[PDB]
């Protein structure tokens, strides 16, 4: 057969006979930077910018990960109101990576005007994110015992505004793609996956309710407080990248309907766990009072100490189950940091997604399974 | 609770059966598409005319490293290291002795600006407010070392930026 | 007039011409490519300026290394620089570019994409902004505009 | 005199040619919410002209190439041909009046078909060879689609004459009797010239002229620009005929190049609406819709002027 | 009608900005001929406008000196010209100048 | 805005105005002031060589009326 | 005379245009650089269209011949031929023949 090796973060070394794929291989590694071992090193504060950089398309949501995991070795509840802005920029950070997945999808296969019309909301949503944290993308903003500071007057009103007006930018993208017969051709029956096969392989997400399994850890595993929101799971039928990318667009909808309920519910109080030994105090309480300063000085040196254990805590980040691996042996470094990126088990799977389907087709599975190489090789 | 995204049956009556062939002979879906488009032509662009426009930012937007003073001229860094303990990627290298008068101040304060992540922990970490990230984003450079601040470029863009760090730390300090 | 001058002037109209033409071929490598990708949305239009989005690499005049260069990726960024057509040139973009930012101490990350390909424009930033990495594109170009080719061939 | 009309049919067309760049990236840029050029020069009408110098004073990117005499042959080739579908177009007036003009501009697009191969082989690169025989595959497939059709609207028209359309429409647009031609007539020239939705020489992540590079490659640029212009030239004369005045010749250009400029942009407004078929995908287009229709039409458009008492005259 | 005040805006920008000189050297310099409130005049020359009518993004925008710190900036301008006081109501971290 | 697009339009248009309108005038100056003869068939080539032949000069849009006749 | 000055000019200015732009490059003397399986179908679809194409020959004068007095010869003959392409066209198709999967 013919042997390509399509070179860059991607190498694909493909076998194919004529003009269909009979073996994919993806070379991964193009990114691996060594973030586990990097995290041994760090105390657990400082561990937490590197959680933005795995999946850097859903930076929020990688932070919420590492944040329950920690909180669950420390034996600590972050307060409500924290609670809320965290299931808040987590839709909104679904929001940004469900537009990147879709557009960036729809870009590779030849339509390229979606994504300058939804990039144009990133935009705006880039804007929450520097409002809260002062950065756009990598915020650090969600931290072990609830959030770094809160949400400034004149944001939630900002909000609103944004989210009146998202659907209809949804439904003009679904003007362009859902009904278009050149974009069903592309994704109709296309890396088809049975529910069996999707298990096994470690898949998650829309992966599994795009094959019609019903799973969401946002309602079977609740964390924060999804549990007292209201909402819907999309599920597929086909298991082809055609329901794969109507789950996903419908799951944006869900967001804000969720973004609905939190600008609505949020309650008021401090938006982090009022306990000195865990999260610093207030910069005016720590300038007055002895007992602040000790707090606030060997907090932002040597870090709290984490009782010893190991937990495995996921969440349902926008690619799929994202969750970490964390051993705590006492001390405020962590002692292992394993980090599990759902598309490391997706991207695993391409082989045999692949099969039966020609050239052009592997363009648009990687698509559909939404594969980000900062979390695939951390 | 859950929803079906694609399990429709599509109807078989003649008049269906029918606007289905319309629409795959006349190419009307395909039509649609290109009155969304024609749309778009004729809204306003979202584009800003840089740099004679900028795009808005917050008190909190996190820029250029610099190094502040006191209302009197006096430094405020009193050289602790916190700052230097704190910083993620290792960019803050520090050292100090006791100054001609006694006090406590560095004699190196460097910031290595491509290890820097600007993050910020460092200026959440300061006691006294003086190391902080100022609201400068264009300092791009044409060679790697300009990068490398040491305390006279820290001190420099203080008094270059004193007088919009103010302003930004007296917008912003009652939130942390 | 003087032969500096005559030369002087159409020194400017290629210089004019390559700094109003400046197509990218952008290495986005990690997060530093979302912003770049920024810059191409509607609020920057990248286009606008003449830098068209993305060119094939033997269509580029600068290349844009955005994000972490790690061993496994330097050889093949290499190539990419090599096989660029003359005149070229590279902005290093983010941190991770800069000197190997958050992973500098790492076994796997190249401390800074100037031990492999030489750096025209560094950009800070952890991302840099879209806005900061469009001042320095504007700053390549004003770059550009400073060359003097002819009247160093003409003094030769 | 003649040598003078020459050039003002080659360099308007290059003119042309290089402000459609202009325009394709402005029009693109509103659709998407963006402004396109509009630094260089007022409006971006200076963007064309940095282009071109800086193209042109770029290193040259040859490499070892098994036929070179073969490398330079496809860029003259198709801009040789290019140019040289021009001459018998109707505007109202041809350069070259033929009795055949639409049988020349046939021949000649079916050549055009070599720079395509000639490339390929010339590139030494068995990946490049590979996606010219793709390439070749499809303007050839959608070439028996231009000549059918072409052969159905000349049963309502009488000869091969490109100036005996202008006759036939006298009283109506062709289009309307032959819309269903139309349609395939329309989008066939997207895939003989290699536009988006079938622009897969296109396809990054899924050309033949990337070992051209600067130089050369904008030649090629031109050919393929060019004929675009040429093709919705064409569109306009065989189904949306402009009336004729001989005292008035300049209302016929001026009416007939608004048409060619509106099919022209239309292309534009397509290359932003849609993504593109896979390969197998236009070919299924071609041999599974278009030819069964085609050859349908082909038979109801050689009897119906028979059954009607309609057939138009040989003269 | 809208139609005919639409060429009103399009010849009145031609005054508001002194005349066809001033036209042309703004659309030459800055690529656009919009007509906004003078807000402000900085001590190195840059000229500061607004109008609030405008989409948020584009209601504030910076005229560049033609000369600061001895360098002619008449078609080469910079970004960071701008002074850390005007800065601030330039990216819109507050509302006044 | 939108309308910044036509300044782009309009010079296409001028350029492709230009093919057509070159022609039209080169043929009248070309032929007297008339159109060129066309001569698609043997037959409206024998006029044309016919009138060449009659005009006196070497040149066949010259046309003779009931001038030459007696 | 024309249509051969008309082909002359043409192919001159892309001969000209060509040589100029390989060589008009090469004066900025820049730095020294220092550095298929055959598959059947496409042959398939190229010899489809040769045959297909033989047949558009043979209707090609169509337009002259429907000015003929034996309109009922002709209107047979025609149908009959365009006919005769829809079934290769048939065959070939039920035959798999215009599929793309291996
Ligand atoms: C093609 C069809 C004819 C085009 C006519 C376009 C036009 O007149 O626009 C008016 C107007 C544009 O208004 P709009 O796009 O809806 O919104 C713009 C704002 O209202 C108002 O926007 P604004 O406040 O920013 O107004 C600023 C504008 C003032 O408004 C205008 O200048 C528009 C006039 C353009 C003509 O001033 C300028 O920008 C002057 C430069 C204009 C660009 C150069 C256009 C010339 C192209 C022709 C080149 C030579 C041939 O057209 C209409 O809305 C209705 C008529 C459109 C069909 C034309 C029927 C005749
Ligand atoms: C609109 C139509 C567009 C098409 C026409 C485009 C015309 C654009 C103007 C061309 C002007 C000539 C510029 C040639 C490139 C100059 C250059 O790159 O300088 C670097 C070169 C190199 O200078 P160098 O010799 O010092 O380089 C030495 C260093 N190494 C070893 C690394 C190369 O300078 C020249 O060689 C100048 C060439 C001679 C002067 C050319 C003037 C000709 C003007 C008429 C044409
Ligand atoms: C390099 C060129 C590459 C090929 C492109 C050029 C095509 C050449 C054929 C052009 C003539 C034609 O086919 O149209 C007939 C056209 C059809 O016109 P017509 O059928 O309407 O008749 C014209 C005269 N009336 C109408 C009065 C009867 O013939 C002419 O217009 C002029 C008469 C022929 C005289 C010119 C022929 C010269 C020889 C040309 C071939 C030279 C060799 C080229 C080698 C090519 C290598 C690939
Ligand atoms: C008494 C009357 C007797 C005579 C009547 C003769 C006519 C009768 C009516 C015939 C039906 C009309 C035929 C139309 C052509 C159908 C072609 C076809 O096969 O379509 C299905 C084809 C294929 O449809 P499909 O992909 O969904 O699949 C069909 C077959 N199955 C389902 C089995 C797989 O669709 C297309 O052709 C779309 C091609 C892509 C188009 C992208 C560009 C769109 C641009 C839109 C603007 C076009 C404007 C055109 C105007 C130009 C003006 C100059
Ligand atoms: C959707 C994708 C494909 C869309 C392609 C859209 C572009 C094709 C052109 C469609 C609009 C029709 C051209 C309008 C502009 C032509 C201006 C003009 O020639 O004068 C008016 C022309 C008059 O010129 P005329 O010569 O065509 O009118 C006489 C017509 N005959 C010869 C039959 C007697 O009339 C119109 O164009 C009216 C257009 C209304 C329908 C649209
Ligand atoms: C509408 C499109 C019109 C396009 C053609 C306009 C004519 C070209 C004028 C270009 C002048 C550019 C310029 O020097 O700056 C503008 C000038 C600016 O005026 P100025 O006062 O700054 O003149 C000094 C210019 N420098 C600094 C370069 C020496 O205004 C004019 O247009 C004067 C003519
Ligand atoms: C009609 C179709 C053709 C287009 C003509 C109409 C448009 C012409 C606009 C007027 C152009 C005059 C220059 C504009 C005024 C000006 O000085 O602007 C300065 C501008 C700005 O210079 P800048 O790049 O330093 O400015 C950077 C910052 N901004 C953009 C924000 C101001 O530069 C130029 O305009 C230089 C133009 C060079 C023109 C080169 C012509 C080459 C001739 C053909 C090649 C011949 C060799 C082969
Ligand atoms: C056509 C108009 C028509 O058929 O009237 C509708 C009538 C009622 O049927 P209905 O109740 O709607 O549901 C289908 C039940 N057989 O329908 C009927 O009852 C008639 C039987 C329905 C089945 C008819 C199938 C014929 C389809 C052949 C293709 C027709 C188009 C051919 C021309 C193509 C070019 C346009
Ligand atoms: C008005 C009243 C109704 C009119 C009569 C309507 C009934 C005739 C239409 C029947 C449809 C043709 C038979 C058929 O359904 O075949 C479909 C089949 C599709 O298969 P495929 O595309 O490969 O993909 C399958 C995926 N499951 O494809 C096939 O099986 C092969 C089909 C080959 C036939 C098409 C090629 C010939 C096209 C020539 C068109 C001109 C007509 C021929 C001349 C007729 C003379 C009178
Ligand atoms: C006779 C030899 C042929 C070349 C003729 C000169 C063309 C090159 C100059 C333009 C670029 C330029 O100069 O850039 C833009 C300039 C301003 O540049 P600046 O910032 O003042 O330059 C600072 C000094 N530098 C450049 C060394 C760093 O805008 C102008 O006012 C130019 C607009 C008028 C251009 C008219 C062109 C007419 C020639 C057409 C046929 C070639
Ligand atoms: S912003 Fe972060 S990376 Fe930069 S010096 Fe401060 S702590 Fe270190
Ligand atoms: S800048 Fe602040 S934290 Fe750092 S050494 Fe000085 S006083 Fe301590
Ligand atoms: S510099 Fe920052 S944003 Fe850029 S790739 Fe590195 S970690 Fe990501």
């Amino acid at each position: 057969n013919l042997t390509l090796n399509f070179g860059p973060v991607l190498r694909l070394v493909m076998e194919l006979s004529g003009e269909m794929v009979r073996k994919c291989d993806p070379h991964i590694g193009l990114l691996h930077r060594g973030t586990e071992k990097l995290i041994e090193y760090k105390t657990y504060l400082q561990a937490l910018p590197y959680f933005d950089r795995l999946d850097y398309v859903s930076m929020m949501c990688n932070e919420q990960a590492y944040s329950l995991a920690v909180e669950k070795l420390l034996n600590i509840r972050p307060p409500p109101r924290a609670q809320w802005i965290r299931v808040l920029f987590g839709e909104i950070t679904r929001l940004l990576n469900h537009i990147m997945a879709v557009t960036t999808h729809a870009l590779d296969i030849g339509a390229m005007t979606p994504f300058f019309w939804m990039f144009e909301e990133r935009e705006k949503m880039f804007e929450f994110y520097e409002r809260v944290s002062g950065a756009r993308m990598h915020a650090a903003y969600v931290r072990p015992g609830g959030v770094h500071q809160d949400l400034p007057l004149g944001l939630m009103d900002d909000i609103y505004e944004f989210s009146k007006n998202f659907s209809l930018r949804i439904d003009e993208l679904e003007e362009m793609l859902t009904n278009n017969r050149i974009w069903r051709n592309r994704t109709v029956d296309i890396g088809i996956v049975t529910a069996e096969d999707a298990l096994n392989y470690g898949f998650s997400g829309v992966m599994l309710r795009g094959s019609g399994i019903q799973w969401d850890l946002r309602k079977t595993q609740p964390y924060d407080v999804y549990d007292q929101v209201e909402f819907d799971v999309p599920i597929g039928s086909r298991g082809d990248c055609y329901d794969r990318y109507l789950c996903r667009v419908e799951e944006m909808r869900q967001s804000i309907r969720i973004i609905s309920q939190c600008l609505n519910k949020m309650p008021p109080g401090e938006i982090k766990v009022d306990d000195a030994k865990v999260s610093p105090p207030k910069r005016a309480e720590m300038k007055t009072s002895m007992e602040s300063l000790i707090h606030h000085f060997k907090l932002y040196t040597e870090g709290y100490q984490v009782p010893p254990g190991a937990t495995y805590t996921a969440i349902e980040a926008p690619k799929g189950e994202f969750g970490v691996y964390l051993v705590s042996d006492g001390s405020s470094r962590p002692y292992r940091c394993k980090i599990k990126a759902p598309g490391f088990a997706h991207l695993a799977g391409l082989d045999k997604m692949s099969k039966g389907h020609m050239l052009a087709d592997v363009v648009a599975i990687i698509g559909t399974q939404d594969i980000v190489f900062g979390e695939v090789d951390r | 609770t859950y929803k079906y995204v694609n399990l429709r049956e599509p109807s078989m009556d003649m008049k269906s059966v029918t606007d289905r062939a319309a629409q795959t002979l006349l190419w009307t879906e395909l039509i649609r598409g290109l009155g969304m488009t024609l749309s778009y032509l004729f809204r306003e662009p979202a584009t800003i005319n840089y740099p004679f426009e900028k795009g808005p930012l917050s008190p909190r937007f996190r820029g250029e490293h610099a190094l502040r003073r006191y209302p009197s001229g006096e430094e405020r860094c009193i050289a602790c290291k916190l700052c230097e303990a704190v910083c993620p990627a290792q960019a803050i290298t520090i050292e100090a002795e006791p100054r001609a008068d006694g006090s406590r101040r560095t004699t190196r304060y460097d910031i290595d600006m491509t290890k820097c992540i600007y993050c910020g922990f460092c200026q959440e970490a300061c006691p006294v407010d003086a190391i902080v990230e100022g609201p400068n984003f264009e300092f791009s450079t044409e060679t790697h070392e300009e990068l490398l601040y040491n305390k006279e470029k820290l001190l420099n863009n203080g008094d270059k930026w004193e007088a919009e760090i103010a302003a930004n730390i007296q917008a912003d300090y009652l939130y942390r | 007039s003087r032969g500096e001058y005559v030369v002087a002037k159409l020194d400017d109209l290629i210089n004019w011409a390559r700094r109003s033409s400046l197509w990218p071929m952008t290495f986005g490598l990690a997060c530093c490519a979302v912003e770049m990708m920024h810059m191409a949305a509607p609020r920057y239009d990248m286009d606008r300026f003449g830098v068209v989005f993305r060119a094939s690499p033997r269509q580029s005049d600068v290349m844009i290394v955005a994000g972490t260069l790690t061993n496994k990726m330097a050889p093949a960024l290499r190539k990419v620089y090599d096989q660029m057509p003359e005149p070229r040139y590279v902005v290093s973009m983010g941190s991770c570019a800069n000197g190997g930012g958050y992973y500098h101490y790492s076994y796997s990350v190249v401390r800074g994409c100037d031990r492999i390909v030489p750096v025209d424009i560094y950009v800070p930033g952890c991302p840099p902004t879209a806005e900061a990495l469009l001042y320095g594109i504007l700053q390549l170009q004003k770059k550009i505009k400073r060359e003097k080719r002819l009247r160093i061939w003409y003094r030769r | 005199m003649f040598m003078i009309n020459i050039l003002m049919l080659i360099i308007p067309i290059l003119l042309a040619v290089a402000f459609l760049t202009l325009v394709e990236r402005k029009v693109l840029g509103y659709m998407q919410l963006r402004k396109g050029p509009n630094v260089v020069g007022p409006y971006g009408l200076l963007q064309p002209i940095a282009d071109a110098i800086k193209l042109f004073i770029k290193e040259p990117l040859r490499p070892a190439t098994s036929s070179a005499s073969m490398f330079i042959l496809a860029p003259i080739m198709a801009l040789g041909l290019a140019l040289t579908m021009w001459i018998p177009l109707p505007m109202p007036y041809p350069l070259i009046n033929m009795n055949l003009g639409v049988l020349f501009m046939l021949a000649m697009s079916s050549l055009a078909v070599y720079s395509i191969l000639w490339s390929g082989w010339a590139s030494n690169s068995k990946y490049a060879l590979i996606g010219a025989l793709r390439a070749v595959a499809q303007t050839i497939s959608y070439e028996v689609t231009l000549a059918i059709i072409l052969l159905s609207v000349l049963l309502m028209s009488g000869s091969f004459t490109l100036s005996t359309l202008i006759t036939t429409q006298e009283q109506m647009w062709l289009i309307l009797p032959a819309w269903p031609l139309a349609m395939m007539w329309f989008i066939s020239t997207l895939a003989e010239t290699n536009r988006a939705p079938f622009d897969l020489t296109e396809g990054e992540s899924e050309g033949f002229n990337v070992e051209y590079a600067a130089g050369p490659f904008a030649l090629f640029f031109m050919a393929e620009y060019a004929n675009i212009i040429m093709m919705n030239i064409f569109t306009a004369i065989l189904f949306l005929g402009t009336s004729h005045n001989p005292h008035m010749p300049e209302l016929y250009t001026i009416n007939f190049t608004i048409k060619s400029l509106l099919l022209t942009m239309s292309f534009l407004w397509i290359r932003a609406s849609y993504p593109r078929f896979r390969y197998d995908q236009l070919m299924h287009l071609l041999w599974k819709n278009f030819l069964p229709l085609t050859l349908a039409l082909c038979m109801w458009h050689v009897s119906l002027p028979i059954l009607t008492s309609g057939i138009p005259p040989q003269t | 009608m809208e139609l005919l005040q639409v060429l009103k805006r399009g010849l009145q920008q031609v005054s508001g900005h002194g005349g066809l000189r001033g036209y042309l050297r703004v659309l030459f310099r800055a690529n656009d001929v919009r007509v906004g409130t003078l807000v402000g005049e900085d001590k190195y020359g840059n000229k500061y406008y607004e109008d609030n009518k405008q989409f948020f993004g584009r209601h504030r925008w910076v005229i560049y000196t033609t000369e600061m710190n001895g360098k002619n900036t008449f078609w080469d301008v910079d970004g960071s010209m701008v002074p850390p006081e005007w800065h601030r109501w330039l990216h819109c971290m507050t509302d006044d100048p | 805005m939108w309308f910044e697009v036509l300044p782009g339009i309009a010079v296409m248009g001028v350029c492709l105005f230009i093919p057509g309108m070159a022609t039209a005038r080169i043929h009248r100056f070309s032929n007297g002031g008339k159109e060129k003869r066309v001569a698609h068939y043997p037959y409206q080539w024998y006029l044309m060589e016919r009138d060449r032949r009659v005009s006196g000069v070497n040149r066949s849009y010259v046309s003779k009326g009931l001038e030459n006749i007696d | 005379m024309n249509l051969m000055l008309a082909l002359l000019t043409n192919f001159t200015l892309a001969t000209l245009l060509v040589i100029i732009a390989f060589w008009l490059p090469q004066l900025n003397v820049y730095s020294e650089k220092t550095s298929l399986p055959f598959s059947m179908k496409f042959f398939l679809v190229a010899i489809t269209f040769l045959l297909f194409d033989l047949e558009i020959a043979l209707l090609l004068p169509l337009p002259w011949a429907s000015q003929t007095a034996n309109l009922n010869t002709m209107l047979t003959m025609a149908l009959f031929l365009i006919i005769l392409l829809a079934v290769s066209l048939a065959y070939e198709w039920t035959q798999k023949g215009l599929e793309w999967t291996e």
